[PDB]
């Protein structure tokens, strides 16, 4: 896998109780790094990596004007797709929004995406021209129609190529020391007997990052350790393939 | 670093 | 909803203080203060994202200053106010970094004296016989004279209804004195009906002048009538045969 | 109006030692809509100081979140993690297994 | 200046093409606007444009090219109404605006038929005062305040009789001497 710079918005109205609810996350591939929650007094991006706790107030200003000015645009959203749908006020509804770069080996733009969701179903998805937006509903095709007309792909697309990628490059640079540092996963089997007659096996993976791991010999879904690195088992010999070490072990 | 302008739906 | 502004006209004495206020749009959570001389663009003076204010002019006088206490309207008060100080005062909102659309905006004239403002004497002159009989076309003149500070709002109505075709205002109003700073204006306008419609004696045709004066909350410590903001209108009727 | 249920996962951060400290791990996932309650339980008991991860989602547009505290595990104690969610008629809770 | 603009007098005749052209400086600027603003009102947003090429909304075109770091306005069959002062406005990339000092547009009346004239009104109220009207002249002429201080001109300007299709310039004198010529007081 690639390096990539993403973050996931979430906005959540709260009918009666006042403006909806609005969080940001920011990853480097699986190292999240940075956090805006519009539930604080005065609400602001803020570091949530030790590498991101040396940046200046310059760059916390501009985060939290960006991040203050997405949730208002997300607010005026959920209000307009309510009108799309001809859903009451009285009923709580969910806008997710997605965007991503990508490097290749190269350390050049790859790939990016965006992606809107409403209330968990996919809405309105940037195309891979960067250029065009695709609906999925009807109510999607006003978005559509609006968004062409704006050239709102004109300024998505010169985030993705450009800002994304020269900040992503920014990222792994004051954060080296743990974004680029690989940890293979440390491998064990556990015996559990079920019965004299039957018994599990389980393939053990643990203190592995990055979190993309195949345990080939009941699958259970990756999961964090809460240090940075992940953890991962399957059960009913066991193949291990994870990119921190040279071949599988098995 | 995040996007200026969220698009408009 | 677009963005309102009030006052859209005031006059203050050098050294007084104003207050102006701006609402933007609902939606908008960006709200900008201007500034606007002849012949310049809009000057940017300080910014607000909802409650906070995010940025002021490197330039900005220590007399200017502004506030957006509940993140909706916002107030831009200059103290002490200079001759100098005499300018259009834009508003702008935007959701995001998204277009700016502009309010209707303030204009402060800061005037040496109260009892330099006066408000204009408004004739209205009959058409020359000579231009109907060649022409076959009436052109009704009005005229607004003595009038000071400059705002003034001409309008034709004709029948009780306002009229725009055939109309034509002076671009800008003219110096009774170009010799003093002080000056009073004179502004002239122009309705150009067919003779036929002049000759018409059921037909009434009004000069509408809205002057921008004194405020009910300025002291007029003299005798000649408080120069408030008021209209003053002149008349004509048509002449048969 | 898509609603998903949660997957709860109950495990350890550093295997499970009686007497050394370590952290107790929650990890809910593939849920939605966003709000959900999620307290963990020393022998039925809500335990105070709870952290929680910030709100994310994966590609399928599922919220994730990872509640976890400092404990010393011992040989006698029982832990758990009781979540409820829109979804739930009442509290699930998963008991955690130190071979899990 | 980030945005430039020939600040000076822009003169068209009435139907000709108005060629508005602004110049900024951030080549990664983000979007870029047009103002039209009539004497004493405020900027009204008239086209807004982002990506390369061109944008149509009535005899209106802004042309955008990233390349030159050139923006530009057309007005096709350009009318007097169209006679204001033209803002460009440039977001750089950060998204901050710049106002150039705008452009003065003066569309010059399509006058078919001159018929140069002068007139005397009388004050519907009293006989005792009058003005002089030079009016029906095209729009090449030059109105020339007078060398009297108590004579009082005015500039041209062009009313629009809708109805019948014609249109007509029109220029104002008075004194209150009454020594006053009417016939002398234009020149």
């Amino acid at each position: 896998g690639s390096h990539s710079l993403k973050y996931f918005h979430t906005s959540v109205s709260r009918p009666g109780r006042g403006e909806p609810r609005f969080i940001s996350v920011g990853y480097v591939d699986d190292t999240q790094f940075v956090r805006f929650d519009n539930d604080a007094a005065s609400p602001r991006m803020v570091p949530r990596a030790p590498w991101m706790e040396q940046e200046g107030s310059e760059y916390w200003d501009r985060e939290t004007r960006s991040a203050r000015d997405t949730a208002q645009i997300f607010r005026v959203n959920l209000r307009t797709l309510r009108g799309y749908y001809n859903q009451s006020e009285a009923g709580s509804h969910t806008l997710q929004w997605m965007h991503g770069c990508e490097l290749g080996p190269d350390g050049r733009f790859l790939r990016g995406y965006e992606q809107f969701a409403y209330d968990g179903k996919d809405y309105l998805t940037l195309n891979e021209d960067l250029r065009s937006w695709t609906a999925v509903d009807t109510a999607a095709q006003i978005s559509e129609q609006k968004s062409n007309d704006a050239s709102e792909a004109e300024h998505q697309r010169a985030y993705l190529e450009d800002t994304c990628v020269e900040w992503l490059h920014k990222y792994l640079e004051k954060g080296k020391e743990t974004l680029l540092h690989l940890e293979p996963p440390k491998t064990h089997v556990t015996h559990h007997p079920i019965s004299d007659h039957e018994a599990t096996l389980r393939c053990w993976a643990l203190g592995f990052y990055p979190a993309e791991i195949t345990l080939t010999w009941e699958l259970v879904e990756t999961r964090p350790a809460g240090d940075g690195t992940f953890q991962k088992w399957a059960a009913v010999t066991c193949h291990v393939q994870h990119e921190g070490l040279p071949e599988p072990v098995t | 670093r995040l996007p200026a302008k969220a698009p408009l739906l | 909803t677009g963005v309102s502004q009030n006052p859209r006209h005031k006059i203050t004495k050098r050294g007084q203080n104003v207050t102006f206020r701006c609402d933007p749009i609902s939606d908008h959570n960006r709200l900008y203060w201007y500034r606007q001389t002849l012949g310049q663009g809009p000057e940017f003076l300080t910014y607000f994202q909802s409650e906070a204010q995010l940025e002021k002019s490197r330039l900005l006088s220590d007399r200017f200053s502004a506030e957006r206490p509940k993140g909706s309207f916002s107030t831009l008060e200059i103290q002490r106010t200079e001759q100098g100080d005499s300018a259009m005062y834009l508003c702008a909102s935007s959701l995001g970094p998204n277009e700016q659309l502009f309010g209707p905006g303030t204009r402060l004239t800061v005037v040496e004296d109260l009892n330099k403002v006066f408000p204009p004497e408004v004739a209205v002159f009959e058409p020359s016989e000579a231009e109907i009989s060649h022409t076959q076309k009436a052109t009704l003149v009005c005229l607004a004279t003595g009038f000071y500070p400059d705002h003034v709002e001409l309008s034709w109505w004709v029948n009780g209804k306002e009229v725009h075709s055939g109309v034509c205002t002076d671009p800008q109003p003219l110096k009774e004195q170009p010799a003093l700073n002080d000056s009073r204006y004179a502004l002239s306008s122009r309705l150009r009906v067919s003779a036929t419609f002049w000759q018409d004696p059921r037909n009434h045709f009004r000069c509408q002048v809205q002057f921008y004066g004194l405020s009910e909350n300025d002291e007029w410590t003299q005798d000649r009538a408080k120069p408030v903001t008021q209209i003053v209108s002149a008349e004509a009727w048509g002449r048969a045969d | 109006m898509i609603q998903r249920t949660p997957k709860i996962q109950v495990y350890s951060r550093h295997p499970a030692e009686n007497g050394k400290s370590n952290f107790l791990n929650c990890y809910v996932s593939g849920f939605h809509p966003s709000d959900i309650e999620v307290d963990l339980l020393k022998n039925g008991e809500r335990i105070e100081k709870v952290e929680h991860s910030d709100l994310s989602f994966s590609k399928d547009w599922s919220f994730y979140l990872l509640y976890y505290t400092e404990f010393t595990p011992t040989e006698k104690d029982e832990y758990a993690c009781r979540v409820n969610h829109v979804t739930l008629s009442q509290p699930k809770i998963v008991k955690w297994d130190r071979d899990m | 200046k980030e945005v430039e603009q020939n600040s000076g007098p822009l003169s068209v005749p009435e139907g000709a093409i108005a060629s508005l052209n602004c110049t900024y400086s951030d080549r990664r600027s983000r979007s870029f606007f047009w103002y039209r603003q009539y004497s004493g009102k405020s900027p009204e947003l008239i086209m807004s444009i982002y990506s390369n090429g061109d944008k149509e909304d009535g005899r209106f075109t802004a042309q955008l090219n990233k390349a030159s770091q050139y923006v530009s306005l057309l007005i096709r069959d350009s009318q007097p109404s169209d006679s204001a002062t033209y803002l460009c406005a440039v977001m750089d990339r950060e998204y901050e605006i710049s106002f150039g000092s705008g452009t003065r547009l003066l569309v010059r009346p399509d006058i078919q038929n001159p018929d140069p004239a002068v007139y005397q009104l009388r004050d519907s109220k009293s006989s005792d005062k009058s003005v002089c009207l030079f009016t029906d002249f095209d729009s090449q002429t030059n109105v020339s305040q007078s060398k009297d201080s108590d004579v009082y001109i005015t500039d041209k300007c062009v009313l629009d009789m809708r109805s019948m299709d014609f249109k007509s310039n029109s220029a104002v004198a008075w004194s209150n001497k009454s020594d006053f010529a009417c016939a002398n007081a234009f020149n």
